[PDB]
């Protein structure tokens, strides 16, 4: 989770359609953060295991 | 070979073999494909035969 | 300088839309060298200027299409990029996934081209009619093929059966008429079998005095739908060796047709329902499908 998924990340990091070129998505950072639970309305909670 | 398979009658009537205009389309290749062909064999051949 | 000489070859495919041969080049430039000449004439090729030709008369150059234009909105590379495939297809046309797959390029690309090609009189667009899938493009000099659009039968991507129907109706009528003629004639059963036979020449032409139907319909047509009427069991046909005439389709022969009885009556097999059952496999003697009550055969009987 701290290396190997942004070697992951920077070996897919640019993805484009062959019809209309000139268009493309490109990944410039990944974060995994801190536990969550989406039990809150659209808001995220600090959760023990 | 091939003149052998022209041989098999004495005299060849004069061929209407016109070249049809085959000028293929210049595809725009895709850039995989391009990579591809820039690592073929044939390729690296031809740019060594090119000196 | 070999510029000049491009140039110079440029000017010469200019004045002969046709092409030139070598012999051409070297009569009005007769002081350049072959090799200096062939020099020129690949690097023009590899540019791609020009367009070479195998007539039986040898080796043409020929300068690429580009004044004629129908898509000059971007590029006129990409225009004869297209245009170049459309007029290999030529009389049979191409359907436009069949074009994005041969130039390589998405729909959007290849749409708006044939658009503009269209509005400047380059290519039209005919309906399919063998498979009514797609609009095939053609260069708009060229006429249809009969094949792949068209045809005597087909109007507007529709077959016509009442047309056929009613074709193959005054044929056979004319084809009867003759042979009872024949028949009545007696003079003689050799002449008599000959005078019952007719031309596919004279029954083409009697149709075209009935007029039945505004499209001008061709002799091999009326000997397609004769040969129709010869599937249908009704009309035979011989060919016979006639070296020339009023007809003088075929090399030495013609093509000879009569109205000709049915060899047999309907068989007996058909007068019984069971031979027109078409349940006839499910059919045994204690079900539900069985010849006690069978309805098929309590609907004849009643009849
Ligand atoms: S008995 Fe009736 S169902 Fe059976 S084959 Fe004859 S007609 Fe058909």
């Amino acid at each position: 989770i701290n290396v190997e998924i942004k070697k992951i990340m920077k070996a897919n990091e640019k993805v484009t359609s062959d019809a209309d070129p000139m268009w493309y998505l490109k990944y410039l950072n990944i974060y995994v953060g801190l536990p969550d639970v989406e039990e809150s309305f659209n808001v995220t909670r600090p959760v023990s295991p | 070979e091939a003149a052998n398979e022209a041989g098999d009658s004495s005299q060849d009537e004069a061929e209407d073999d016109v070249k049809q205009i085959t000028v293929r389309f210049s595809r725009p290749e895709s850039e995989q494909a391009r990579q591809r062909r820039v690592q073929s064999y044939e390729f690296l051949q031809k740019k060594h035969a090119e000196e | 300088d070999p510029v000049e000489i491009e140039n110079r070859i440029i000017e010469l495919c200019h004045q002969f839309p046709h092409g030139i041969t070598d012999q051409v080049i070297q009569n009005e430039m007769p002081h350049i060298e072959a090799q200096q000449r062939a020099v020129a004439i690949n690097r023009l090729l590899s540019m791609g200027q020009l367009d070479l030709l195998r007539s039986n008369t040898g080796l043409l150059y020929r300068i690429k299409d580009s004044q004629n234009a129908g898509k000059m909105k971007g590029s006129d590379n990409q225009e004869k990029l297209v245009y170049q495939i459309i007029e290999d297809a030529g009389n049979k046309g191409i359907w436009s996934r069949d074009i994005r797959y041969k130039s390589n390029l998405p729909l959007t690309e290849i749409n708006k081209i044939l658009k503009n090609l269209e509005s400047k009189k380059l290519i039209k667009a005919v309906k399919s009619v063998a498979a009514s899938k797609k609009k095939v493009y053609m260069l708009y000099n060229l006429q249809p093929d009969r094949s792949v659009t068209g045809g005597a039968w087909y109007s507007d991507q529709d077959f016509e059966s009442e047309f056929v129907e009613v074709l193959n109706q005054q044929c056979f009528k004319f084809l009867q008429s003759k042979a009872e003629t024949a028949r009545e004639s007696k003079q003689n059963p050799m002449i008599q079998r000959n005078s019952s036979f007719a031309s596919s020449h004279e029954v083409w032409k009697y149709i075209c005095e009935l007029g039945i139907s505004k499209v001008e319909l061709s002799m091999e047509d009326i000997e397609t739908i004769l040969n129709t009427l010869i599937y249908d069991g009704k009309v035979e046909m011989t060919i016979i060796a006639a070296k020339e005439g009023t007809v003088g389709s075929v090399d030495g022969h013609m093509k000879l047709y009569r109205a000709v009885n049915p060899i047999i009556p309907p068989t007996g097999l058909v007068r019984a329902p069971c031979g027109l059952c078409p349940v006839f496999d499910d059919c045994h003697e204690g079900g539900e499908i069985s010849p006690s009550n069978c309805i098929y055969m309590t609907e004849w009987l009643e009849f």
